[PDB]
RNA sequence: ACGGAGGGGUACCACCAGACGUGGAGUCUGCGGCUCAAUCUGACCCAACGCGCGCACCUCACCAGGCCCGGACGCGCGGAGGACCGACAGCCGGGCGCGCUUUCGCGAUCGCGCGGGCGGUGGUGCAUGGCCGCUCCCAGCCCGUGGCGCGAGCCGUCUGC
RNA sequence: AGGUCUGUGAUGCCCUCAGACGCCCUGGGCCGCACGCGCGCUACACUGGCGGGGCCAGCCGGCGCCCGCGAGGACGCGCGGAGCCCCCGCCGUGGCCGGGACCGCGGGCUGGAACGCCCCCGCGCACCAGGAAUGUCUUGUAGGCGCCCGCCCCCACCGCG
């Protein structure tokens, strides 16, 4: 299918070259660098999961966290939260 | 008349370090169980990275030829992004393992999954906190022990102090899960000592005449 | 589900090593 | 020679950040640094449900995290590039009190 | 599955020079930052995760090394076995010894 | 433990004196029922019902349909006189060399049978740990010596203020 | 035997395990509606509604110029606080200028994609203080008024303050 095109009427109406808004979020730079492949994994979108037990529900983005809820309050005292007041 | 996105980075700077320190812990935690690890801390520093461990014998973790060691500071180049050869790692030797929750409950699982009796083991422990120096000690195990239906039994013998300010101090907790062929086994300790680092607990009255 | 077609003696395409080739459509080795 | 500096120090517990205050003022009464400006605390703060699961009484923890913050920036010509290393060595370095350094 | 000889030289020598491998529990696609390998590419291209974590399971399985899983990430480390296998696949010789083995300072 | 028994005390999750409300209309939201291919579920007095931290995709479990093995590790067999895997073109297919008609490519990274794994928002919370809620917006609980009882138990731990 | 195996490389025993309950893609649903109720929001108006003007908070916090009624947009730099309330006037007891549900053209934003959200013109449902029943409250309290964060590609009648 290399050698396929279309009237150009029908090619200047291709999306906007400003690739898109929905990259995965990485924390670090150890997750990746960016037949099946075709489309293994094309739907792209945020994936932000805990960084401890890897869940996407009731994260914390605030302060660029990224932990969940429930595997917060075990390692709050490590981290150096404390629980005054 | 100031910019607060600018102190944010350093702000944001002391966050990122600190979830750091956690995640090794962790590790630790979950490696250097041989050695008696009892906690790690980290100074930053500007050129390198400098990790003050706690330890009940590091000549063990130490390794010979300081091989084993050495192993680990490259290991954790990787995933921090550091420089090897930055991360230098110092270790440090407790004395008075007694007055430490860690180290027992270590023990403690050690023997229990030798299949060696509760009470026994549980005495053992108590024994050596009061011998180190304690005013008190607790224990518990929870889980399918015997039977089919699940109770809890806990052991002790000292006043143990469970209320105020003074719990977040002079009180070391600390727990486990243990995993056998029942079911999971859960066990937690906690020493209580008043005269840790000449501190003196509050509602305490010494009259000289 | 195709399956593949016995390999033989095809580079006889050449008498007696006259290094012919080094059909349907003309495509290339692989791509066109 | 003369450079402006700034130092900023950073700490999650007063004492420390407390203690490494005197002892660095101390040192450079000489070279001619002067006290600090406290600057306004910063407050984390994080409500969570006390429970993993809805059940109950809604009863929520309220967990936060103060950092504090000491600037001495008042280093500048008194103190040269090689003379700064002077000062933040004779000080008893914490474990946890990064310090940082900005002409 | 149908990972080139290149991937298996990199990873090995990767391993050797570092005794270690402080990798990453995912699955989608990606490149991995750290080993890269310069073949048929004709430059220093990264691996792709899914032949990384199959070799490494298969290292692991095999005795070679061996995990310590904590949060999100894989930390393997070789034993002397492991020592005593990649010196065999990189045309080492017994003197040679990995870089930890001498001091990191 | 209970008493439509007695005597002392106590609290706006009890009342007196008052205030502001709800239940009445329209609407937001959750809950049972009805419906559908599916309308995924948990929790039912206080101690379930804007609660399990914002469902166009993901989240996501459910419904109708489609690629992949990402089958680790050991034994027997086969395999480079070729193990396994991809592609131009045209149809059918929502679309993809998914599949169909030929014909080119890559090369042991293995394949088949036997053992044995990994994984699973699959079940049991009446098999469990941990964490919460409630009893409890309380004021109570136990130790050593001694004494009373065959004993279960009692005194200590108060029929006063 | 309160809830949680649907938070986890926390887990025992069963069942799934190559036409897979594994993982990935395309659509749809979780929002569907004769019906019963739980937490809330808006109102029933003169102790008021509308128009113009003046003016003060705290957790904390980003602005200029030009287009466009507005919502918003194009450029470029580091700089910054509201409602009630008070004053002057219109309305003048009429389901009326109270109330703004419902619906019909149109202009924009988000995003790969509107079913989502804003603005303008028009239309203008019940509702005249709510029965048996019932909730909370003692000083900066009740009540009234608004303002920030959580989740969040857009969205607060929700929740913590």
């Amino acid at each position: 299918r290399n050698l396929g095109s279309c009237g150009a009427e029908d090619l200047d109406s291709r999306v906007h070259p400003s690739t898109i808004f929905w990259p995965t979020e990485a924390d670090n730079i150890n997750l990746a660098s960016g037949m099946r492949e075709t489309e293994f994994c094309t739907h792209i979108a945020h994936k932000r999961e805990c960084r401890i037990c890897g869940n996407y529900n009731s994260v914390y983005r605030k302060y660029g966290l990224f932990i969940c809820r429930r595997c917060f309050k075990e390692n709050a005292g490590k981290i150096g939260f404390v629980k005054l007041h | 008349i100031v910019r607060r996105d600018e102190e944010n980075v350093y702000y944001s700077k002391y966050l990122n370090d600190c979830i750091m320190e956690a995640e090794l812990h962790e590790f630790f935690s979950r490696e250097l169980v041989d050695a008696g690890y009892a906690s790690c801390s980290l100074c930053r520093t500007i050129d390198s990275i400098c990790v003050i461990i706690q330890c009940a014998e590091p000549e063990v973790v130490m390794g010979d030829n300081h091989y084993r060691l050495h192993k680990i500071e490259y290991l954790l180049a990787g995933r921090f992004m550091c420089d090897p050869k930055n991360f230098n790692i110092w270790v440090d030797k407790i004395i008075k393992r007694g007055l430490s929750a860690e180290i027992m409950v270590d023990n403690l699982r050690a023997k229990l999954e030798e299949a060696m009796p509760i009470r026994r083991a549980a005495y053992s422990i108590i024994r050596t906190a009061m011998r180190a120096g304690a005013a008190g000690c607790e224990v518990i195990v929870a889980g399918k022990l015997r039977a089919q239906r699940a109770r809890a039994n806990k052991f002790k013998e000292g006043c143990l102090i469970s209320t105020g300010h003074p719990k977040r101090i002079f009180l070391a907790e600390a727990t486990r899960h243990i995993k056998m062929r029942q079911g999971v086994i859960g066990v937690k300790v906690r020493i209580y000592n008043p005269n840790i680092r000449g501190a003196v607990m509050p509602d305490k009255i010494e009259i000289g005449a | 589900e195709p399956k593949k077609v016995r390999l033989a003696c095809l580079k006889y395409y050449t008498i007696k090593g006259d290094t012919a080739e080094p059909a349907r459509h003309a495509d290339r080795c692989h791509c066109g | 020679m003369h450079q402006k500096y700034t130092i900023i120090v950073v700490g999650k517990d007063l004492k420390l950040v407390e203690r490494y205050v005197k002892s660095i003022v101390k040192e450079g009464r000489a070279f001619g640094i002067s006290g600090p400006c406290r600057a306004p605390v910063r407050r984390l703060t994080i409500t969570t449900r006390k429970s993993p699961c809805g059940e109950g009484t809604n009863t929520w923890h309220r967990f936060e995290l103060r950092m504090y913050k000491r600037t001495f920036w008042v280093t500048c010509g008194g103190n040269d590039i090689s003379t700064i290393l002077s000062k933040t060595v004779v000080i008893p370095g914490i474990q946890v009190t990064v310090e940082v350094e900005e002409p | 599955v149908h990972i080139p000889k290149a991937v298996y030289k990199a990873v090995y020598a990767h391993l050797y020079e570092n005794a270690s491998l402080a990798l990453k529990e995912y699955w989608r696609v990606g490149n991995v930052p750290g080993i890269t390998y310069v073949d048929e590419n004709g430059k220093l291209c990264n691996p792709t995760y899914l032949h990384v974590n199959c070799i490494m399971q298969s290292l692991e399985s095999r005795g070679v090394v061996k995990d310590t899983f904590a949060w999100r990430h894989h930390y393997y480390l070789l034993t002397e076995k492991g020592e005593q296998f990649i010196r065999k696949e990189l045309d080492l010789t017994d003197d040679v010894l990995p870089t930890p083995y001498s001091k990191p300072s």
